[PDB]
Formats: C-alpha cells, structure tokens, sequence
C-alpha cells in the first residue's frame, strides 16, 4: 500500500531578552526516525529508529548543518511577524512549519506539502498544483509577493517531486524488516450497565500497524452518530496503536447492534457482536 | 549538479551573428547570465524561469530549453562593446548558484584598407631612447612574442578615432640592447610580405 | 490568538494482569500553545521515573505528547494523570479506569 | 547598493588581512569568490541567513562571520600559499536566486616590502614617416619598473581627459619572468590628426596613479619610500 | 533528508 515522509518544525519566543527554542522531528509513515532540539546538549541531528543508524558520518554532518540554518531563519521570522502585526516584545509567540511527500503502491510520487501557522492559525500554504500560494490575511500578502518575485515555488516543487521521493524509497528498503510490516488488530467487546433502560457497549481494537483505521457502529440498517462516542487513535508505545468506539443502547435490544473494523492488515473486514 | 559551456573561446568580426551554449543532465528551476570585463564586477543581464521562454536585452536574445536542462545566448550584429567573458549559473540545491567556467568572446574591427607598417618613435624629454610601432595591419595577423629575454613585445590593441570614424590595430616593441633595430624587432612573427619599413 | 485545551487519556500498553510487568501511559493532545505540565501519580503521589515523546503536531496544528513509565498492577493500587495548561484555571486530575 | 573597499590591497607574506563587504539592498544571502587570471570563479564561503555560514569548494585557510545582515567580512589567514587573487563579494535576496556583485578587490602578497617600486613614465613623439604616409600621428606612453601591478593610466589634452583615439594594454609584461616578484611594464597609444599634432598651442600629458606603501609601513632604505603617488610626462605640438 | 536551501518570510 501507500507511504509518506514528513518533517515538523516548532519555533517559540519568550519575554525579554530570553532566547527562543526550536524543535524539528521526522517521520516515515507513523514511525519517527530523527530529531533536533536547540535546548539539548549535543547540538546535532540524532537517530530515533534502529534502521537509520546504518547511515554513516557524511549523512549525520549534512543533516546537522542544514537544520541549524533552518533554526536561524525562523529566529528572524519571529521578529518579522511581531512587526507585521504591531505587537510588543513582552509576549510569547509561535511559528510552525510542515513539508513532505506521499507515494503509491508502486512507490511513485503522489502528493506534496509546504505550509505555515502563526499563533495557532493558518498563515501561508503551497497549493496542490505546487505552483501557487494561499495567504490568509494582510500580513501574509507581504510574504506571498516576496516569494513570487524570488521564484520560491519552482525550487520547492523539484524537491517534493524528486529528492524527497528518493529519500523515502531508500528508507523503506533499509528499514524493510519493520517499516513494511502491517499488523492486524486484536479485537474484543465490553459491557457495563448505567441504568435500567440503557447500557454501554464498547468495541476495542489493539496492536495494529499502521494507525489508519475505521470503527463504525450499525443497527439493522447503517450508520448513526447518536451518542456514538469515539476516541482519537492513541500510541501503545511499542510501535503499535489502539482505538475504541462505544454506543449507549436501549437495554434489551443488545443483540441487534454490530461493530465494524476496517484495517489493511485484515484479509477480510470484521463484523462482531455481544453474545449473551 | 554541473553546467558545461561551449565553445571555450570565440573570436569573430564586427557585425557577425553568433550563439553560445550551456548544458546539463539535470533540470534547473532558475538560470542567470552575466557579462564580465577583467578586473571588474560581473553585470547581471537576465534571469530565466519558464521552459521555452525568450527574452531580449539590447542586442542580446536569451533562450531557455523546454526541459529546463540547457540555455543559449545569441548576439545580433555583434559590436566591440559585446567583448568579454559570458557566464551561465543556476539555482543549487545546497543554497548557492552552480556556475559554468565560461565562454570568452572577442569582436574584431573590419579594416577596410590595411596598411601594414613598422615606425620608430623618439623620446620627447630625452636624448636617445625609443620604441618601435607595428600599426595598420588586418585583424587575422598574429603577433608572436620574442625569442629574447632582453626584448619586450606587447599583444595588439584596437584604437577608435570616433569623430573621423576610423579604427586600427597596433603592437609595441622596445629594448635597451645596443644593436636593436625596428627592422629586426618583429622577426619572430609571420608578418605581411608588403609591410612598410621607412627608408 | 487561538488557544485550545488538551484532551486527556490514561491507559496501559498491554492488557492489565496482576503481578505482570507492564507500562502506564498518559496521552495529551489537541492543545495550543505548547507549554504544558504533566505528572503521573501512584496513590496520589508523583511518580519520579517518567519519560515523554518528542514534540509533534497534527494536520490541524495542535500539539501532542506521550508520557510513560514502567509499572506492575496490583489490586489495591490507584493510578492517575495530573495536567496544567494556559487555558485551565487550576490543574486537572484524570483517573486510570482499568477496563480502559 | 553593494560595496567593497579598497579597490587595491597589498601585504607581506604571513600577515592576516580582512576584506570588507557591505550592502543596503535588504538581501538575506552573501557569497565570496576568488578568481585567478584568465580563469573562472571559485566559491570560498557563503551565508544563507544572518548568524550562519558554510564552506564552498576552496575554503582552506580562510574564515568568515555574519553578526549583521548588512556585512560579511573575509579574513585571508597565513592561508594556503596561494593568497594573490581577485576577490569578489555578491548578495541575493534569498539563497539560490540571482546574485548582484560588488566592484571587486585586488590583493597582492609579497615576499618582502623591499620589492615595492613606483613607475617611471615617458612619452614618445609621433614619427615623421607615419605623418606623411597617413596624415595621422600616434604618441606612445611607457610606464616601467613598477611592483605591485596596481596602477591607473590616463591621457590629458589642453587640461581635459580624453578617451577618443586611446588604447591601453589589457595586461602588463613581467620584466624578469624567472623571478617570483618580478617588476612590470605597460604601454598606451594616443592617435590624433596630423594638423592637431602640428599646432604648437596643443599640450599633451600621460598620467599614472600608483598604489604602494602606507604611512603605517616602516621604511629603512636609502631610496625614497614607494608611496601612493601620481607620475606624469608631457609633450607640446610642433610645426613644420 | 531535509531541504538544503532556506528563506525568510
């Protein structure tokens, strides 16, 4: 099936006088493989998975050099934005940045990304054509006119369609023993009473890879979002994930309901119910 | 990334039309051309971006190849103000410009009436002391350098009398050596058989 | 300024079994700004061997982190997560519910 | 704009020297290059953003800094034993985009300050044979004996600088080619009509600006110290 | 691997 590579950058200011902090992390699908942190001792890009550790010293020195340059760019950007928005130097402010590529079953280019946020909200994004920009307001219009005149979009599109996709195919081959695996969920059901007319059923999915899943409730016909409480997919911490879906039903009809599980590790989609 | 320029050297005549080349195996997102005179800052002439685009500046016409892997620079009715080193450059992935090593162009005046001659000039504020001057020869004549470490021979330069509308090549030779004669000064080069040597 | 309170979930890595080694987790997510305090508690007292994941974010810009520690469940032991952020007036406790 | 100073610099072997580069163009990125005679550009060091720099292709024995957006100084250390060169600085609005170049600096490194010499200058009058053969008259200027080759030559007629009828050699000649710090010679020509040269009211002058020793440098030799100075020679028209 | 070129907003 399909695969992806992503980098995430966070840059935060402090009152004074106080120096700003910078963090970068990288991911192949749902597996983190590197990090950088300006507050840390090493001042190096560092490994976070065992397959990246087989890159030699030329690889490590080049990622470190490139990330320090990134970090000084976003230091300047914090002061620029407080100027565009007429703010003071007494607060704390946040810039974020994400870029990367998707590939298909064939391992060929599918989609690319490159976008920013200031204080929570969208600032400027590259569109899916990889040719034009979305500016969210008057300040970000200044950023757009500056990047159009210096031809930033053309150089970004080359990276995203070529280089980016080549790093990802290399990482998939080197990390084959773990990156290519797909783990099917181990499933079960729980039941607690609340009162005499209603009780909570809960459908459980455990130990799957990757994170992508769908869990939907039905009764006789199809979908309902009536107290259909579902929680965000969470990491188990050993490289697999977990999820639950739960509905509160009229007590007595606890046999007309069916839970549905869709995962790419499953040979066939799963339907299960509660037995008396 | 690598850019390769061809030819390395081109020497042509005033009023000729010409094209010079820049090539790669890989694609460039933006490409520039510059002109440089020796001992001077290069002057930016153009930036090109779209595959297939044409731009014109003064007597110059620039073309970007459709796949974005090459570019050409064309001069129409070349003039001695076009003489110099022409350099192509493109956006590098590590935050710089990738440069080619260049094409060095000379544009030569047309000498309508060549009058090859060697003359002797005397020092103004001195007794003794003099130079020998080879002047008025055509633009295909080669001036060699000396077999002697005791004799000094310059390369040729072009001079322009603007109000009379007239141009000429010349070289200069001199020596302290005591037998030195303008008659034998230019003996090492291939010199016109009908060169005027004043009696 | 767009601020967001954290979502909070407490659970274990593998199904809980009594006397068998395991890990206790607190997942915090969906919050903004990034400054956040998280403690895990045993019978009401701070546990002092806690680690967390590197700071990362979702498609919508909000932040997420995973705090974790090694533990052995028993019958009488009670476990919790304590969290503070700029959007909360006082810290906030969520309890570990072992059928969860 | 973007500026480098000075145009010409001169030092002894073993002396660290720092070259200037400033711009008020509002650009983020700055670059340094070295260039040898009849050769191409070679990238030394570069800087994509204030407070960060990285090495080019020939970085050994050089260093840089970038504490401010406007300025990018280059230090030539007791580098490699290759410091004599033409140095060029350039700036772009963002890294990888079109560069604008400063005017350039010539540095020459010497074995010994006793090698420094100013030019002597002489004008040679037009031959009679040329005048009757062409109805034209060529004067020749010679500047000889100078090291380093850091000079500017100009012609003056009746108090006014001329460029019409002039050609100066593009490069000097070495006097002793076998010697590392050889002295240099340079020629120029001025061509006028024969009626202009025959007017005894016409006054001609060859002027050479030389760049040499400073007030900082010692001079313990018996000959006059080779400082920055102008050296001239002249002629007046002559009737027949 | 990450981008080799950087630019200000």
């Amino acid at each position: 099936g399909s695969h992806s590579m992503r980098y995430f950058f966070t840059s935060v200011s402090r009152p004074g006088r106080g120096e700003p902090r910078f963090i970068a992390v990288g991911y192949v699908d749902d597996t983190q493989f590197v990090r950088f942190d300006s507050d840390a001792a090493s001042q190096r890009m560092e490994p976070r998975a065992p397959w990246i550790e087989q890159e030699g010293p030329e690889y490590w020195d080049g990622e470190t050099r490139k990330v320090k340059a990134h970090s000084q760019t976003h230091r300047v950007d914090l002061g620029t934005l407080r100027g565009y928005y007429n703010q003071s130097e007494a607060g704390s402010h946040t810039v974020q940045r994400m870029y990367g590529c998707d590939v298909g079953s064939d391992w060929r280019f599918l989609r690319g990304y490159h976008q920013y946020a200031y204080d929570g909200k969208d600032y400027i994004a590259l569109k899916e054509d990889l040719r034009s920009w979305t500016a969210a307001d008057m300040a970000a219009q200044t950023t757009k006119h500056k990047w159009e005149a210096a031809h930033v979009a053309e150089q970004l599109r080359a990276y995203l369609e070529g280089t980016c996709v080549e790093w990802l195919r290399r990482y998939l081959e080197n990390g084959k023993e773990t990156l290519q695996r797909t783990d099917a969920p181990k499933t079960h059901m729980t039941h607690h009473a609340v009162s005499d007319h209603e009780a909570t059923l809960r459908c459980w999915a455990l130990s799957f890879y990757p994170a992508e899943i769908t869990l939907t409730w039905q009764r006789d016909g199809e979908d309902q979002t009536q107290d259909t409480e579902l929680v965000e997919t969470r990491p188990a911490g050993d490289g697999t994930f977990q999820k639950w879906a739960a509905v509160v039903v009229p007590s007595g009809q606890e046999q007309r309901y069916t839970c549905h599980v869709q995962h790419e590790g499953l040979p066939k989609p799963l339907t299960l119910r509660w037995e008396p | 990334q690598l850019l390769e320029q061809s030819p390395q050297f081109l020497s042509i005549q005033e009023g000729e039309n010409l094209t010079v080349y820049c090539n790669s195996s890989s694609v460039f997102s933006s490409l520039q051309w510059y002109r440089q005179e020796p001992g001077e800052g290069p002057v930016l002439l153009v930036t090109v971006v779209t595959g297939g685009e044409v731009k014109k500046l003064k007597r110059l016409t620039f073309q970007f190849g459709d796949a974005r892997k090459d570019s050409s620079l064309h001069i129409t009715a070349a003039q001695p103000g076009d003489t110099g080193l022409y350099l192509c450059a493109g956006a590098g992935s590590q935050g710089n410009l990738i440069f080619g090593k260049g094409t060095k162009l000379s544009v030569k005046p047309n000498i309508q009436n060549p009058d090859p001659a060697v003359y002797q000039l005397r020092d103004s504020k001195s007794s003794d002391k003099s130079v020998c001057l080879f002047t008025d020869f055509d633009s295909q004549t080669n001036v060699s350098q000396s077999k002697d470490s005791d004799v000094y021979i310059t390369d040729k330069t072009v001079l322009d009398m603007r109000s009379m509308d007239f141009k000429s090549n010349s070289a200069v030779a001199w020596s302290n050596k005591s037998d030195f004669a303008c008659a034998n000064a230019f003996n090492n080069s291939i010199i016109p058989e009908d060169t005027f040597f004043p009696s | 300024m767009i601020q967001r309170t954290p979502k909070i979930q407490v659970y274990s890595r593998h199904p809980a079994e009594n006397g068998k080694s395991n890990f206790l987790n607190c997942y915090v997510s969906g919050f903004h700004p990034s400054d956040i305090e998280v403690d895990l508690l045993k019978n009401g007292e701070r546990i002092e061997k806690v680690e967390h994941s590197d700071l990362s974010f979702s498609k919508d810009w909000s932040f997420y982190l995973l705090y974790y520690t090694e533990f052995t469940p028993t019958e009488k032991d009670e476990y919790a997560c304590r969290v503070n952020h700029v959007t909360l007036s006082q810290p906030k406790i969520v309890k570990w519910d072992r059928d969860m | 704009g973007i500026t480098q100073s000075p145009k010409y610099l001169f030092r002894k072997e073993g002396q660290n020297v720092t070259l200037s580069c400033e711009q008020n163009l509002n650009h983020d990125a700055m670059y340094w290059y070295r260039q040898d005679p009849g050769q191409g550009l070679r990238l030394i060091y570069y800087s994509q953003i204030v407070n960060d720099f990285q090495k080019g292709d020939i970085a050994e024995g050089y260093s840089v800094s970038r504490e401010k957006k406007e300025s990018f100084p280059l230090t030539v250390t007791s580098a490699q034993k290759n410091p004599t060169a033409f140095y060029l600085c350039a700036s772009s609005s963002r890294a990888s985009y079109e560069q604008y170049f400063g005017p350039g600096t010539r540095l020459t490194v010497t074995e010994d300050l006793k090698n420094v010499f100013p030019p002597e200058v002489a004008v040679f009058e037009p031959s009679e044979a040329e005048i009757s053969h062409t109805q034209k008259a060529t004067l020749v200027c010679l500047a000889t004996g100078f090291y380093p080759d850091h000079v500017e030559l100009s012609w003056w007629v009746n108090g006014k600088e001329v460029h019409s009828g002039v050609s100066t050699d593009p490069q000097p000649l070495k006097e002793q080619p076998a010697l590392n710090d050889s002295r240099y010679s340079l020629s120029s020509r001025l061509r006028v009509s024969a009626t202009f040269w025959q007017n005894p009211r016409n006054h001609f002058r060859c002027q050479v600006q030389f760049y040499g020793l400073s007030e900082n440098d010692e001079w313990t030799q018996d000959r006059a110290k080779p400082v920055t100075q102008i050296v001239s020679a002249e002629a007046w028209g002559r009737a027949d | 691997g990450i981008l080799g070129f950087v630019f200000t907003l």
